[PDB]
RNA sequence: GCGGCGCGCCUGCUACACCGGACCGCAGGCGUCCCACGGCGGGCUCAGCGAGGACGGAGACCUCCCGCGGAGCAGAAGGGC
RNA sequence: CGGAACGGCGUCGGCCGGUCCCGACA
RNA sequence: GCCUGCCCCUCGCCCGCCCCCCAAACUCCGAAGGGCCGCGCCGCCCCGCCGCUGGCCUGGGCGGGGCGGGCGAAUGCGGGCG
RNA sequence: AGUUCGGCCAUCCUACGGCGGAAACUCCUUAACUCGUUCCGAAUUAGGAAGAGAAGCGCCGUCAGGCCCCGCCAGUACUGCGAUCGGAGACGUCGUGGGAACACGGGGUGCCGAACU
């Protein structure tokens, strides 16, 4: 979080709701197998890399990123980071609360990325 | 920067403090220093022979060489795109001891301590490991002393 | 331009920033010279010793 | 108080005869002052160099003598005969020592010689009380108590008591 | 060369401390550098005004800000809301003040304010404040200026 | 006449006090130094400093190390344990200070051999058997296998000159058997072209007070009796001195254990520091006292 | 070009609290002086206030006190004691 | 409409001190 | 003001206390901001060696053999050398 | 309690006023020596033991000075970063981070560790 205020101007940050996290995981999920990005359509990609970790089929992946459990890390690092639509943005140069979009939006991370989606 | 002599921009780096004017105190000839040591430099003003240059003021080295009245101490000093590991022998009044690694030091004892404790009673083993401060949790607050606040009104003019 | 210090820290950190190598660190140069022949006499005897 | 320690006693008088360029008169002040105290008397030079008295840095322009013990009171009521037993009130420091000053050494009680002409010196007497060497030795050195240092006042009665001077 | 403005001090110096109750201050709207030629010529106009419409014994008049910035004659650094001018006057003097103030402006560079003072006079104390000790006798006063008597240093 | 106060608030606020026992006057920190400092290639082996301070009463002599945030005194022998030895008086005398130079040495040495047995310090370097002039080095030669005890003399804010007391102790350590590096300069005996080991021997045996105490009864007994009460009450006699230091000096090496003497402790209470309420209460009456003229 | 010399070297700056930063930017120095103005050990306290002492006064000389250095340490400046 | 100190009873919006039915001498 | 007078006054001087505005070449304080170094192998026992260190049966280094524990900030990412 | 040696060097200092001392420390009392005084046993070197707390020395005090600590000062002054923010500027503002100082008030006023009696 500390790291994150230093680079708050180049990027957006919310907490994500479970159906959000869900059709980033489903819609644009994407692994990180042999440094190859190989997309994620069936359970047995996901058991392949995570049986060590116990996250055997998505619905672990959904519940262990969003409850931020033990093997976050590993979860986290199996997707390759998501590559979205363009967003609206109403304004890159200020932070949300100043009414741009740079910075925390909160909840309202959840409805920003709906339509990257 | 016309001149560039040993001690230029000096005036404040090797000049003593308010009241620390004087001789250096016996403690500096008698702590004891082992090779592979952490020590600070630190110019001491009233000593002249054995003195460090400023640059090496405020750098942390460990002592390769330990000799009759001065310890050869080795710093990282970046030279353009390269750290190079700069040897300099400096007198005891500009070396000081180093807590540097007291802190791992202290974490290496401590965990093996919380381990044996756990081997004897309270079984189930301590997290060894430092968590970056991580969110706070749920909690509860009473809210029936809360005062309301209000913006004040401007009086300056 | 009679000097200028832009770009040098960019060009610094290219492919630099480099650490002094090891062997640097345990090198003898400099050490006292009676340190030194006391370690040769030590390690000339027994398991550490290297002579036939 | 009546405390045996609180007795004020003649540390030091110190004797001085300034005299200047004459070079010849500094050699023989130094013999009477050697014939008056019973000790050898030194010399001290010039700090600085004046025209106006001759002075020149480094001309031995005075001779003086420290006289203590027995011999400082002999010597301080001889001197105090010339003043007749009188002294000036104010003649006393802050300190509690006080001084005195007579022209012609001949008054004093010394005899004429004509090889050495007449010098007049300055007598200045220095009054301490046992207990004051906490001031001048070398280790433990720390400063005499208010109420042990001599005060000008009660200087004033020691003397009006050993020598009846009235001021 | 020397500052134009050698008196910063005018009208009754020597004055007491509640012989002038009103304080009027001059101060500046921008952070810009005054010369002394116009701190010279600001002092001449409101000093001889109210000297003029009242008597230079109705009035102690302070040029706070001195011209130490010699420029390569001398300037003075000043900030927004340093005061440049001060004036302590009694009601005999109280109205001409404000105008007279008005009339240094117009020789001062950039925005200038000028504002009553709640401090009494020169000194710290609002005026509530110096009448309240002024009651109990804790205000002791020093020449001009007034204090609290204290209960520091030794008793005798 | 009107001038401003020396000690003015900016001279205390800039006022460095100096080290607490150099305000005290009690040690020289230019000297220590030197005497303290050791190679750091010698890592914290123990440097030892025979230090002799001489009260009015009595010959302080003690063996101190210096530990980083104390002082560790290895052994101490005092004169005022010497007439356990049969010296009586003239504790403070240069014959005196030979002799708790001796106690000294022949103390530390004889802890250091309490248990060793094999070769033991004090077997191994015994000291000279009688209270000589000669200059006695025990470093010249050693054992080779033990060497012997290194000490190094702290006299303090002492002036050091021939005949110095100071001086005396450390020959005592010498002929104990501690190794003390000397010149031999400063003692009663050296004239430039050798020494004279008469000299020493007479002052170690206390001629000096003896034939002053001769020539004093002779010239006047009054002044006798005056100079030397405590030697006529102790019914020491003149002439005897030497062998009651000799008798001194052997029973210091038989036995230089120390008696372990403990007498009882008396503690003034004083007054109590006044309490900040106490404190307060004592404004009010000030007050109350100027209120009132 | 005329002149000067950031043409070798040094101190305090401007220089923006590691280090490194340009200036025909600023206030100045250096090319010498000393077998003592060196080395070491011992002793000592300095400049000065105050108050005192024949000549002797603003001024020498001798005195006590209190003296964080307000003195000195060859020469610039800054440290140091 | 690049623009300043200064002016404006142009048109709005406030801030503060007051007096209005003791009609703001009859 | 007066045989004179220092007989007294007035400002200075000089101390005391306030006070206006300060400083690239001032600093009792003192930021933000930077820099340097550390963040895994420990604890305990034993033994060997040294013209090196100590009064020693002392250290300090350099090894060897055990016996107990072990991976002990986050995130990203294979590094190094010629 | 006191002494010697220390550690860090003012909560330890400075001024002044009290209060003690059995022991210790000190002051002290003398120069036959030893040694020492640009002159002087003042210091020092030695040899003492007739005195004494009067000092140095401990202990307490003082609307004391200093020093030390905590509040307030003040989220102030500054400043890191982002701003097609305002403003002609030079200055300020907002969002996101850090954050003094002088005053002022309230108190405190050395401890540690070896030996010895």
């Amino acid at each position: 979080l500390n790291a994150l205020r230093i680079v708050d101007h180049y990027v957006t940050y919310g907490e994500p709701t479970v159906e959000t996290i869900r059709n980033l995981i489903y819609k644009r999920g994407f692994a990180k197998v042999n440094g190859q990005r190989i997309p994620i359509v069936d359970n047995n990609l996901i058991d392949e890399q995570l049986s060590k970790h116990n996250i055997l089929c998505a619905e672990d992946l959904v519940h262990e990123i969003f409850t931020c459990g033990s093997s976050f890390k590993e979860a986290n690092n199996f997707l390759w980071p998501f590559q979205l639509n363009s967003a609206a943005l109403k304004d890159k140069r200020n932070n949300f609360a100043e009414g741009g979009d740079f910075g925390y939006r909160g909840k309202y991370i959840n409805e920003f990325v709906a339509r990257m989606i | 920067t016309h001149s560039q002599g040993y001690r230029c921009k000096t005036r404040y780096c090797f000049a003593r403090k308010f009241r620390r004017h004087g001789m250096a105190n016996l403690t500096t000839y008698n702590r004891v220093y082992k090779l592979g040591q952490y020590v600070n430099i630190k110019v001491n003003g009233a000593y002249h022979k054995g003195m460090p240059h400023r640059y090496y003021n405020g750098r942390t080295g460990t002592i390769f060489n330990i000799g009759p009245r001065a310890l050869g101490v080795q710093i990282q000093k970046r030279v353009r795109g390269r750290i190079m590991l700069k040897r300099i022998n400096v007198r005891l009044e500009h070396v000081h001891p180093s807590d540097c690694r007291k802190n791992h030091l202290e974490r290496v004892a401590a965990n093996d301590a919380a381990r044996r404790l756990a081997k004897e009673t309270g079984q189930p083993v301590p997290c060894l490991k430092r968590q970056n401060a991580l969110p706070r949790a749920a909690h509860v607050v009473s809210i029936a002393s809360a005062i309301d606040i209000t913006p004040l009104k401007y009086d300056g003019v | 331009k009679n000097h200028t210090s832009k770009n040098q820290n960019r060009k610094d950190h290219r492919n630099g920033i480099k650490k002094p190598k090891k062997s640097a660190y345990t090198s003898h140069k400099g050490m006292c010279p009676k340190y030194l022949r006391n370690l040769r006499r030590s390690r000339a005897n027994d398991p550490r010793q290297s002579l036939r | 108080s009546e405390n045996p320690m609180r007795r004020i006693r003649i540390e030091k008088l110190v004797l001085n005869i300034c005299i200047g360029g004459e070079g010849d008169a500094l050699t023989k002040a130094a013999k009477v002052l050697q014939q008056l105290t019973d000790q050898e008397p030194t010399f001290s030079k010039s700090r600085l160099t004046i025209r106006g008295f001759g002075i020149r840095r480094g001309q031995k322009i005075s001779t003086h003598v420290t006289v203590r013990g027995e011999k400082a009171r002999e010597i301080i009521e001889r001197g105090l005969r010339v003043k007749n037993f009188e002294l000036p009130y104010s003649c006393f420091s802050t300190t509690g020592n006080f001084g005195f000053g007579i022209t012609e050494h001949i008054d004093l009680g010394i005899k004429y010689d004509p090889s050495m002409g007449i010098y007049g010196m300055d007598f200045y007497v220095v009054l301490s009380r046992p207990g004051f060497r906490v001031n001048k030795r070398r280790a433990q050195q720390q400063h005499v108590g208010a109420s042990h240092k001599i005060t000008p006042d009660e200087a004033r009665a020691w003397v009006e008591r050993e020598f009846e001077v009235v001021y | 060369p020397d500052p134009k403005i050698r008196y910063f001090d005018l009208g009754n110096r020597r004055a007491k401390v509640n012989d002038f109750p009103y304080c009027f201050h001059l101060l500046s709207g921008e952070k810009e550098q005054v010369s002394s030629e116009a701190l010279e010529a600001c002092r001449i106009a409101c000093n001889k005004y109210i000297a003029k419409k009242a008597g230079k014994d109705s009035f102690h008049l302070r040029i706070r800000v001195h011209p130490f910035h010699v420029i390569r004659g001398t300037v003075a650094r000043v900030s927004i809301g340093q005061p440049l001018l001060s004036v302590r006057c009694r009601a005999s003097a109280k109205d001409y003040v404000k105008d007279a103030l008005r009339r240094a402006k117009f020789k001062i560079p950039g925005r200038q304010a000028i504002v009553e003072s709640r401090n009494w006079g020169f000194t710290e104390f609002t005026k509530e404040e110096y009448e309240d000790l002024r009651e109990r006798g804790e205000l002791q006063y020093d020449g001009n200026n007034a204090h609290r008597i204290s209960r520091k240093g030794p008793l005798n | 006449g009107w001038v401003k106060v020396q000690k003015t608030r900016s001279y205390f606020k800039r006022f460095q006090v100096q080290f607490r026992r150099r305000r005290e006057g009690k040690t020289d920190y230019q000297a220590r130094k030197a005497l303290i400092i050791q190679d750091k290639n010698k890592y914290a082996t123990p440097r030892y400093r025979f230090v002799v301070r001489r009260t009015n009463k009595d010959i302080i002599c003690q063996v101190t190390a210096a530990e980083l945030t104390k002082d560790r005194v290895v052994c101490a022998a005092y004169s005022h344990e010497l007439p356990r030895y049969g010296i009586p008086v003239g504790l403070t005398n240069y014959a005196a200070a030979y002799a708790t130079g001796l106690l000294c040495g022949r103390r530390l040495l004889e802890k250091l051999s309490v248990g060793i047995k094999e070769n033991a310090l004090a077997q191994l370097y015994p000291g000279l058997d009688k209270a000589t002039g000669e200059e006695y080095h025990p470093d010249e030669n050693e054992n080779e296998e033990v060497h012997a005890f290194k000490a190094f003399l702290d006299i303090g804010l002492a002036r050091a000159s021939t005949g110095a007391r100071v001086f005396a102790a450390m020959k005592g350590a010498v002929d104990a058997g501690l190794n003390i590096p000397h010149s031999m300069k400063r003692f009663p005996g050296y004239s430039k072209d050798g020494f004279d080991s008469s000299a020493l021997r007479d002052r170690i045996m206390g001629k000096h007070v003896g034939d002053y105490m001769a020539e004093l009864k002779a010239e006047d007994e009054e002044t006798y009796r005056k100079r030397f009460s405590k030697y006529i009450a102790a019914k020491v006699e003149p002439l005897r001195l030497e062998a009651m230091y000799t008798k001194a000096h052997a029973a210091i090496r038989a036995n230089p254990q120390a008696v372990k003497a403990k007498f009882e402790i008396k503690k003034p209470v004083r007054q109590a520091r006044l309490t900040l309420k106490e404190r307060k209460e004592r404004i009010d009456a000030k007050k109350l006292e100027a209120l009132k003229q």
